[PDB]
DNA sequence: GCATGTGTTCTAATTAGAACGCATG
DNA sequence: GCATGTGTTCTAATTAGAACGCATG
């Protein structure tokens, strides 16, 4: 997908699953501050939603998937969130002809086991990239991301490995994932 | 419903079989008279592959563990006219008290069928024929059956093998095969009572037997688990040759790889009832070449 | 030696088979085309009898242990046109270091064949035809071979199965069959090389196989006792169906009674080479009805 | 076998194997002491004897067989003496039309075990009779006999207890013994002395 | 020259059996 | 209203495997 002239960048239409990022997304100017629902649709439980629902919910420009934040409050198995995310994604993808750019993304807050990770990457057709938020004096934020966003992947983020990410599994957003979402600014309207 | 195909325009069938087992799909396709252009089976049990290769003399392209089948594999091996499979049910059936659902254990392997099915589907703008079918047990959690139907966007057909065999085998069948909901009928060669499956000088205690599992305890019948067969005035268990006739397989179909009684029952206990699959694949011979 | 019989005078054959094993005699006689009027078998092993009844659908009258057959039974069950038998050789073959010889242990069951043969012989003044045959191992004490021939008043011809099969099997054959000493020739449907007996995707290391006994050690050949078959670049032993074709038995002949690898070789290890027996029984077609 | 008038009783032509009973049968009086070609033939190793050997040895009126008496003299397996006896017995049978009486007898001196004894009776078509040959003060002699001589199957010997008499067998470790069983042959052939 | 064998045997794996399990027509 | 089930597990019988044997062309 090539980049779009600034005067044709229409407002983004997003569908967020299992987690509402309306607050995080409005912060960086993607949704009108007031009374513009048509940009984000949110669903928490998906086991009963059919393609005809997603098709009728209006075409989407971004489909966001996220796991529950680290905490012993998940009735669903960790693999359930991806399988359902992959289930709806093909419901939301437009016709083979591309009228506009279509994006998707799936983030894990370090809840998937390794075999859940290899199943995740096989279904999303890419190995994930890791986004660390390090300041030396802080070890706070770290998530894994599968997405077709061209700029989230290429930038050579700070390379640190998983036994320190499992020091965060001994520990068993504003700065880190807002930096994740910025490259979407170059494709849709900035509301300021 | 897909448009009918004139006889001349028909080409051989190219099918992708996931969790192939002992090549029951290829068997009923060949016994139906359908020309099999290519049969790509993804199976991991060695003895299973031994049965498929030996009993069909290498017409089956085995392409190991299904989780290692890439997207590129599907287009290279493709196109596929039929996509069949039944995932392991040891973590779905109610016979196992320690089942793990379809999201952990071996139940996740269902989503592999869901994944590779979408790969094999003809892209929009290509309305060539394409059929698929998926089998699993009835004794699964209603949440599991619900989710399976969700991912496949289809509701299952239950067909019990008792109508066409001498055994209880109630299984769900998702798919888009022509006329799966039609009433199933018995054929002349369908061995409907256990006596028809037994060998010479062997007597059947019952007309029908309980659901055959991998283990020897499912050969014992009823509350007290009596032996199902009498021979020479002595009670005996079923024979491997007889279990094969019960399932509709050819006699000595599993006489491969020096397999004993337990091994041959393990492969057969997880397989399909041949007449049930023949009933399902029967309308396919109107869409492909037959010789 | 034997007066010829015109075709219309021929009547079906009546055979007394002692130590019948897996009914090799009946199988050879019916594959030849000879009408078997009666086949009385004396066998003690249950699995052996199971093969005989099931594979031949109850045409064989089993009369168990040979030592309980009286002179009255031979005259009731008779008359017999052919008396065949191979006495067990666990106490006669040189493969057993603790052999007990002809007169002790199991070897003394030879005399039961000699005893019942005299009962079956036509009395003096009965010019009707009568044939007999006795088989045992070559690796036998010269005193035992001498004594066997003494009691049978006949000297044995040795026929090795390798001339007509893919395996070493040298056995002595006492009898009065027409032309036993004639040169052994192979048939166009004789599987003369081990590769001809193997299944699909199985490669033979050797062209011929060492003498097959009951136990698993006779499958691995030669000094180092290497496996005889390669499959998918892995060394493997022979299969039951392959042992059957080595012997000339029909495929799946011993797929009976839930028998495993060891049990089927145990029955096959004691059996006869079918093409050898076919070479011996072939001239009988000119003395009995054939349809 | 009806009995023969005295004036047509020929002398026996007997074949005795494994044991020479020339002394016993001459004493009772079946055999001339003068010797033309001997009427009794004796062989002890018959492993190389064929039918025409027995056939050329002239027709035989009685065939006798015997195990060796208790001792280390048993060079061969115990069953060997019976199987070889049964083999040569068929060689001595005449044509179906019996011109004269043909008798046979096989004696065991408590040598064969019970597995051998039931094999013995199956081949000889007859359960054995035991000869007590035991006086009130001396229980010395004891043998087992299979024979088609009528009086050896007809008459009432005195019974014995076999568990105690297998103990006699390894407590060991002739006239009443079997020569009394030879007497009934006298009515069928000639008396010399 | 030296590999061969219609088996007995002892032991190391290996499998056969039964308990176990409970929601559901 | 009890009987049923594309199985896991641990035990008790199983069997598989290789050593043993040596007169003989
Ligand atoms: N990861 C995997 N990849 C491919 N096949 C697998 C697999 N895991 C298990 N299997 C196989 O899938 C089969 C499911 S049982 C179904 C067998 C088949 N329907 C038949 O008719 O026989 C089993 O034989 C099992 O060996
Ligand atoms: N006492 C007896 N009475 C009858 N058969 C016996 C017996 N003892 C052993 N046998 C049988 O005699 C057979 C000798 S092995 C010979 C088998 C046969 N010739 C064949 O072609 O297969 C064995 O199967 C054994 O079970
Ligand atoms: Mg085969
Ligand atoms: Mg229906
Ligand atoms: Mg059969």
């Amino acid at each position: 997908f090539e980049t779009v002239p600034v005067w044709r960048r229409q407002p983004v239409r997003v569908l967020s699953l299992f987690e509402d990022i309306k607050k995080e997304l409005t912060s960086l100017g993607f949704l009108e501050s007031g009374s513009d629902p048509g940009q984000l649709k949110h669903v928490v439980d998906v086991t009963d939603t059919v393609r005809k629902d997603v098709e009728e919910w209006g075409p989407f420009d971004l489909v966001y998937g996220a796991t529950p934040p680290l905490g012993h409050t998940c009735d669903r198995p960790p693999s359930w969130y991806l399988f359902q995310f992959h289930r709806l994604l093909q419901y939301a993808r437009p016709k083979p002809g591309s009228p506009r750019p279509f994006f998707w993304m799936f983030v894990d807050n370090l809840v998937l086991n390794k075999e859940d990770l290899d199943v995740a990457s096989r279904f999303l057709e890419m190995e994930p990239v890791t986004i660390p938020d390090v300041h030396g004096g802080s070890l706070q934020n770290a998530v894994r991301v599968w997405s077709n966003i061209p700029a989230i992947r290429s930038r050579h983020w700070a390379l640190v490995s998983e036994e320190e990410l499992s020091l965060l599994a001994q520990n068993k957003p504003t700065k880190l994932v807002k930096n994740c979402f910025l490259p979407l600014r170059e494709y849709f309207k900035y509301f300021s | 419903l897909y448009p009918a195909i004139p006889a001349a325009r028909r080409r051989p069938i190219r099918v992708l079989s996931l969790f192939d087992g002992i090549a029951t799909g290829y068997l009923v396709l060949k016994e139906l008279g359908i020309k099999v252009g290519k049969y790509v089976a993804s199976e991991v049990c060695e003895e299973s592959i031994a049965v498929g290769t030996v009993k069909h003399e290498g017409n089956i392209k085995y392409v190991n563990d299904v989780r290692n089948i890439t997207k590129k594999n599907i287009e290279e091996w493709g196109p596929f006219d039929l996509v069949i499979g039944g995932s392991p049910c040891n973590d779905l059936s109610n016979v196992n008290p320690a089942r793990k659902g379809l999201y952990e254990g071996t139940g996740r392997l269902f989503f592999e069928f869901y994944h590779l099915l979408n790969y094999s589907r003809p892209k929009e703008g290509d309305d060539r024929p394409f059929f698929w079918m998926f089998e699993n047990v009835v004794a699964m959690k209603v949440g599991d059956k619900r989710d399976i139907s969700r991912f496949l966007e289809c509701n299952p057909v239950m067909i019990d093998a008792i109508k066409v065999s001498a055994a209880h085998r109630a299984r769900y069948f998702w798919g888009n095969l022509p006329g799966m909901n039609r009433p199933v009928i018995a054929s002349k060669n369908d061995k409907l009572e256990l006596q028809d499956c037994l060998e010479y000088n062997r007597i059947a205690k019952l007309k029908k037997v309980r659901t055959i599992t991998t283990k020897s305890n499912s050969i014992k019948q009823g509350k007290n688990q009596l032996f199902p067969v009498v021979m020479n005035g002595k009670e005996d268990v079923l024979w491997c040759t007889e279990l094969e006739r019960i399932f509709g397989f050819p006699v000595h179909y599993t006489d491969v790889s020096n397999m004993g009684r337990g091994a041959r029952q393990k492969l057969l206990g997880r397989s399909w009832s041949v007449p049930v699959i023949r009933h399902l694949f029967a309308p396919l011979k109107d869409y492909f070449a037959c010789e």
